[PDB]
């Protein structure tokens, strides 16, 4: 079957700049490459049709190009509503398929996550269970690396982060990482410490307590 | 209007089946494929199948291909997406999709799939109703801003709504997506960046809302 | 070749017009049966595999 | 598609795609031509009763 | 043996009808494709035609359909080419051509016609046999080094007519030219000698001309 | 419909020198243009077929070329016996079309012709009509213009030219035109003269006699 592969995963620019996007089928797949849009909560958005034809309602800013197994999109200046994920997809052939998709990211300067780490709640060790959470707060890029630690042992399989989407006014992230045992476990340590690791921090930056302090 | 209208969420259990609609509207139904495209939650776009609006002659994924069945209802100008022996990877967005127009005479230039439904969302999960408990997130022990926040953990189905003060507090707040636990109920948290002397004086209360299970919760923190 | 060539067939194909037809068997592709008609206008156009006129015209074809 | 394809017919054997070409400005013979599976393509005599079986088989 | 083997010479009258045969041998007659192709005095090819050997399904060039039929006949592995409203412009050497070998295997690559027959040379003539008329070919006076005598073969039909100097003996600086067809439907050819002029009176140049057509023998001494 | 066009119509050449033959399709014969040779008095021989795949009993010298509008018979080094006639044919489509023809004819030297008049003869004369010969013996190239001059009056009509195969020895072509006048026409006349234009002649030569004389 068909392999349709956009490169890169994330681009990141700012408004008036000129986007370039990539799509490369694993075999001919004639011209019947078209372009999509799609934005948090709705449904994908058609941009460009057989590899270059324009699209009822679609700004000029948009056009496509291509050479036998290569495709591109390209964005001639960036308006804020360009900022989303754009996905190529094949009907030449059954069954119809899609590429990986492209992030289109708002450009800005590195900043620093402001970090706080937040102990159960007493409420929360009754039930018999302790959720430790870590706040990564308004950094870029995205790229980011918690790691927690209890009594100076590194932790996997127990913790799931999540992370929010680009900030309307300031075009940072915001990550919350948290750290779930029972309350056999956690009552069985002292130190619970959060690792943070980012270009905008010299050196990795940790918050910690010790239980019952 | 050019419309194309889905049926609304649904959630199933693991060996269940669920019959999804979309219903065509202010166009010739005949002239254009109508695809069934999913999306699962954070993943890309993956193709089900089609089906000709005419014949009712369907097209499948091999993939799907042994438990899906696409049918056509020409009187309603509707179309049907049914998915039998659900596993929870088939929990996704699933989103009908019209390509042409087209004709009795045969192409090799394909137009794109230009009008998509509004999608449907599908969850498969062996988990019932349950409203949250929610838990203040607060500091051990002054460094200018303080963070606090909720913990709202051990739901189902999604979603809950948060606000801060009654919604007079907007600014510096951080509502996460919420993320499926091994138990298989849901759990997310919002925070807020607060002045670090403001505490003590100023009140910051967070309020839970969990439709679903009728969770109305107000927690100062 | 590599998906369902006709959405749509057509209603009264004058059979003296007709240069060739091609009958698609189901495929990997295309689960469906497919008949389509070369003109000698050039142009393509399709019919119903199912038809009793399109069954009649193509058995007249082989003689 | 620009002169006869078929010269002789199939003797006995065993599916695809069938090409019935009626005579035309450049063929005076009524031409069945297979597709096979197989991808492999063979003339087929039109009056043959084996023939006769496939194109309906197929319809 | 591998063959195509055509009828012979043909003379026909204008408006009339000829009918060539092709012989197959030496190979399976069903699996080659039989051409008709025509040759014009002095020119090129040009195709008239083909015949499938198993069905008789002849395909025809636009430009000879309605005067032209080509048939088969199995039992004698034979193809026949019959031309119609024969006119002088059909006067041509007429040739059978096999194209394959071909099974039930459609391709979109072709063989050659690598096997023609001899040819069956087809005249449109309203002329009767008649023998020619020799006139000798000598300078008005006596002069140089080298003269140059010949013999005018004049008024025959059919070609061919043979020329000899000397009963055979001369033959270097011979040129027997090739035959015109002149208006009135007449053959007409010339043959020559160089010779020196020293020789002329002492040495004897004879023509010997030979129409087997019609019987004519005729020895010149010129 | 299809037009082969062969070039050049004539190659002029010498035994052991390469032969290199065109043959121009007027649109696309995919590679169904096959490579004939013929000899005087005999049927057209292939020698390649399908643009360049060998032919039984055909030698190794021969080899043939193309791209897909233009095509190539390579002769390696010529022997006696190719000295001919070679066809391109195409059979992609009905009709099957052939070119012109190329003769391939022996190289040698510009040979001027040794012209020669003769007078009808009484003989004729007495039975009503007059033909007048005129002959141009062993020359090199084949181009040869022969004009008839009755009285100084330019004649046209009323004669007719034939020429021989190139010389086995010599490798020239000899040419007759014969000139022919009823017994009326010729004896109201007196001056018949052959003008011959040739390469090898500085300046066209004449040969005349007087009637009667």
């Amino acid at each position: 079957e068909i392999v349709l592969t956009q490169s890169p995963a994330t681009l990141s620019l700012s408004p008036g700049e000129r986007a370039t996007l990539s799509c490369r089928a694993s075999q001919s797949i004639s011209n019947n490459l078209h372009w999509y849009q799609q934005k948090p909560g709705q449904a994908p958005r058609l941009l460009i049709y057989y590899t270059s034809r324009s699209v009822s309602g679609i700004p000029a800013r948009f056009s496509g190009s291509g050479s036998g197994t290569d495709f591109t999109l390209t964005i001639s200046s960036l308006e804020p509503e360009d900022f989303a994920v754009y996905y190529c997809g094949q009907n030449n052939e059954w069954p119809e398929v899609f590429g990986g998709g492209t992030k289109v990211e708002i450009k800005r300067t590195v900043a620093a996550p402001s970090v706080f780490i937040f102990p159960p709640s007493d409420e929360q060790l009754k039930s018999g269970t302790a959720s430790v959470v870590c706040l990564l707060n308004n950094f870029y890029p995205r790229e980011a690396k918690v790691q927690w630690k209890v009594d100076n042992a590194l932790q996997s399989g127990n913790s799931q982060e999540s992370v929010t989407e680009q900030d309307s006014k300031d075009s940072t992230y915001s990550l919350s990482s948290t750290l779930t045992l029972s309350k056999a476990d956690y009552e069985k340590h002292k130190v619970y410490a959060c690792e943070v690791t980012h270009q905008g921090l010299s050196s990795p930056v940790t918050k910690s307590f010790n239980r019952g302090e | 209007q050019v419309q194309l209208v889905q049926s609304g969420a649904e959630v199933k259990k693991p060996g269940a089946s669920v019959k999804v609609s979309c219903k065509a509207s202010g166009y010739e139904f005949t002239s254009y494929w109508i695809h069934w495209v999913r999306q699962a939650p954070g993943q890309g776009l993956e193709w089900m199948g089609n089906i000709s609006p005419n014949s009712g002659s369907a097209n499948y994924n091999e993939k799907f291909k042994s438990r899906v069945t696409m049918t056509r209802d020409t009187s309603t100008s509707t179309v049907y997406m049914e998915l039998s022996s659900l596993r929870s990877e088939d929990t996704a967005v699933y989103y009908c999709a019209r390509e042409g127009p087209y004709s009795y005479y045969p192409s090799r230039e394909y137009y794109g799939s230009d009008l998509w439904g509004q999608g449907t969302l599908v969850t498969v999960s062996s988990a019932s109703t349950k409203g949250p408990s929610v838990f203040p997130l607060a500091p051990c022990s002054s460094e200018s801003t303080a963070a606090l926040g909720c913990l709202v953990k051990d739901y189902f189905p999604e979603p809950v709504t948060v606000s801060w003060n009654s919604g007079a507090l907007t600014s510096g707040v951080h509502t996460f997506p919420a993320v499926l636990q091994s138990s298989g109920l849901y759990s997310l948290s919002s925070v807020v960046t607060v002045p670090s002397s403001s505490l003590g004086t100023k009140t910051y209360t967070c309020n839970v809302d969990h439709k679903p299970s009728n969770t109305k919760v107000d927690k100062r923190v | 070749e590599l998906r369902c060539q006709c959405l749509q067939t057509l209603h009264g194909i004058h059979p003296k017009n007709i240069q060739s037809v091609n009958v698609k068997a189901p495929g990997p592709h295309c689960a469906q049966t497919e008949v389509i008609a070369t003109l000698k206008n050039g142009q393509k156009a399709c019919l119903n595999p199912a038809s009793p006129m399109v069954k009649k015209i193509i058995g007249k074809m082989l003689n």
